RNA sequence: UUAGGGUUCGAUUCCGGAGAGGGAGCCUGAGAAAUAGCUACCACUUCUACGGAGGGCAGCAGGCGCGCAAAUUGCCCAAUGUCAAAAAAAAAAGAUGAGGCAGCGAAAAGAAAUAGAGCCGACAGUGCUUUUGCAUUGUCGUUUUCAAUGGGGGAUAUUUAAACCCAUCCAAAAUCGAGUAACAAUUGGAGGACAAGUCUGGUGCCAGCACCCGCGGUAAUUCCAGCUCCAAAAGCGUAUAUUAAUGC
């Protein structure tokens, strides 16, 4: 209306891990005038234009923090090579924001009953 | 007087050991007895079941009647006596009632115009007797 | 169990509540510095009593000895910043005549109106809450904050304000 | 007599209070007080300014 | 807790020791006199078509009992560790009431809302004054008026293992909301000690208050009510113990 609000996304302190082939970036955003905290999609966007990666599959983040006062956002996120390498290394739950996770395991209480059970039976 | 030498050390102990049980103040920490002899065990309430509601005198300068309270205790099986610290509230005590039973204020020797009489009825029912009192609550009968 | 945080009391009641002398002394900081209650007045004391505890150590020692060396160029520093005594100090006799009223002054409330950004101090407290105060850049909704002698100058207003 | 009691408070008048509006509260109650004591007078309490005072009426 | 010297507490997160209903004996193992290992006795206790066979929560929840007194039969191995033949992943993610998370939680501890401002009228103080009048400061008030914001609502969302709490926001094209601001602060006090009534009604040595000194016998500054004011304040009373007060 009187502005144009934008998202800034920003880096501070930047690794090659060549042990697991991956990038660790402390990010900063900045986000003047924009309403509420920044949604991750946009974040993956600005940082594939800043490290030349052609996907935001291979960008994976996780964690934001959010400082008292205006738009301000820090985090940290993770960029990988191939994307094999990034579903092999990575977490569960970091992959599973992308929807490329493992379906859940069944509940813990029923396995123990049964895996009880199972110290019974010869065969 | 007292005894300023190096190794005067073991005289001074003794003397000490000695004069505190002249004291009442160490007494009253020490020695179980005490503990024994109040009704709560030292513990800082109690409960206890009514028996018989006690109209009590009072002292020769403050010419008065109070109305007090028959107990026994639950914990020892001994039997005490307690006041009633508000007015028109001895209706909301009654027989066999559980009750609870406090100390009020000093608590070796026993309140003006009431003798041998240091336990003041706080809480009927654990209902919070102030409270029916100045009304909030009602006593329940359920 | 296994908490390892600790607690900490930073205000307490001075003995004998009921001195008329006291109170007197007491209603004329909360009325006038905007004060929500007592309990304020005294949180400054406990820390000013604590600093004063280790000044009036320091200064027992003779010249050259480590404890006064070291640690009294640190409480002096301090009493520079927020600007409780000035460069002109350095005796450890100066920080024994800080007294309750110049840490409360040095409070965001107060600072925030003698800069001239309110018409008064209980008027000041609203401007902090309303989040439409800053203190450089960074909006601080606080008005217990205490203010930096360099960061007086810079406070300005939020860039969430419409009265900024 | 081990009942008459409730003596007093059965017979005395109940008005069951007043309506009053709300006071200020937080520094606004504390700002009220400062006021009316210490400022627009040429005492502070002390006892040389008295903070409540009645009007008369009988005397004994 | 104490200026100092001291005084008092330690069941309880870390370290060390000991114990697993009460006792004793034993096997295996590098390490045990192990107890969610074994054997026996004793006190209890559970099944059985009664021929027999079992049980040990001072492990986590939970139940009964007990006493003045103390939480959910919740979720998770993501984190922190441990055990293992074991990295992850490859069709293909070991176990863990250790431990983490949430629920309940005014023990304790940190921050902070319940208003803020301009016009008009009344009151007090100070200065000048032709005594008419003016200026400054503070308070209170009306169907007085003006802005702003949280509690709360919601999300383009974010936090988290998952979901909350916090935070950020009410469009970036597009997303809520105070005026008696009913979104309305209480608990103890006002004779003395001790901050605050020359009050008004009721009671009349009765009812009751009172840690202590003392109030009440129709003239109550203390009782029982109302108004008024005071202290602390989202905390405030009461009980008991303990420390200061104590050079008792």
């Amino acid at each position: 209306q009187k502005k144009k609000a934008e998202v800034t996304v920003r880096t501070s302190q930047f690794k090659v891990n060549k042990l697991l082939n991956r990038k660790q970036f402390i990010v900063e955003v900045n986000h003047p005038g924009w309403c509420g905290t920044v949604p991750a999609k946009l974040i993956r966007s600005r940082l594939a234009s800043l490290y030349k990666v052609a996907d935001e599959n291979q960008i994976s983040v996780f964690g934001f923090k959010t400082k008292f006062g205006g738009g301000k956002t820090t985090g940290f996120g993770l960029i990988y090579d191939d994307l094999a390498a990034l579903k092999r290394i990575e977490p569960n739950y970091r992959k599973a924001r992308l929807g490329m996770g493992k379906k859940k395991q069944p509940a813990r209480k029923s396995v123990k009953e049964r895996r009880n059970r199972n110290k019974k039976i010869r065969g | 007087t007292k005894a300023n030498g190096q190794h005067a050390a073991r005289k001074l102990v003794r003397l000490r050991r000695k004069n505190r049980w002249a004291d009442k103040g160490w007494k009253k920490s020490h020695t179980f007895v005490a503990q024994k002899a109040n009704p709560f065990g030292g513990s800082s309430h109690a409960k206890g079941i009514v028996l018989e509601k006690i109209g009590v005198g009072a002292k020769q300068p403050n010419s008065a009647i109070r109305k007090c309270v028959r107990v026994q205790l639950i914990k020892n099986d001994k039997k005490i006596i307690a006041f009633v610290p508000n007015d028109g509230c001895l209706h909301f005590i009654e027989e066999n009632d559980e009750v609870l039973v406090s100390g009020f204020g000093r608590s070796g020797h026993a309140v003006g115009d009431i003798p041998g009489v240091r336990f003041k009825i706080v809480k009927v029912s654990n209902v919070g007797l102030y409270a029916l009192y100045r009304q909030k609550k009602e006593k329940p009968r359920n | 169990m296994r908490n390892y945080n600790n607690f900490n009391r930073v205000w307490k009641a001075p003995r004998r509540p009921f001195e008329k002398e006291r109170l007197d002394r007491e209603m004329k900081l909360c009325g006038q510095y905007g004060l929500r209650c007592k309990r304020e007045i005294w949180r400054v004391n406990m820390t000013l009593s604590k600093m004063r505890r280790t000044a009036r150590l320091l200064l027992t020692l003779p010249e050259n000895h480590p404890r006064r060396q070291l640690e009294g160029s640190a409480i002096m520093r301090r009493c520079h910043d927020y600007g409780f005594l000035e460069e002109e100090k350095d005796k450890l006799d100066y920080v024994l005549s800080l007294t309750v009223p110049d840490i409360l002054e040095r409070r965001l409330q107060t600072v925030v109106f003698k800069h001239g950004l309110a018409k008064s101090v209980h008027h000041a407290r609203v401007l902090i809450l309303q989040r439409h105060i800053a203190v450089a850049k960074q909006i601080v909704t606080i008005p217990s904050f205490i203010v930096r002698v360099s960061s007086e100058h810079h406070i300005a207003f939020a860039d969430a304000s419409p009265f900024g | 007599s081990l009942a008459r009691a409730g003596k007093v408070k059965n017979q005395t008048p109940k008005v069951a209070k007043q309506e009053k509006k709300k006071q200020p509260r937080g520094r606004a109650f504390k700002r009220l007080k400062y006021t009316q004591r210490y400022l627009a007078k040429t005492l502070k309490p002390g006892e040389k300014l008295h903070m409540n005072k009645q009007p008369p009426g009988k005397a004994g």
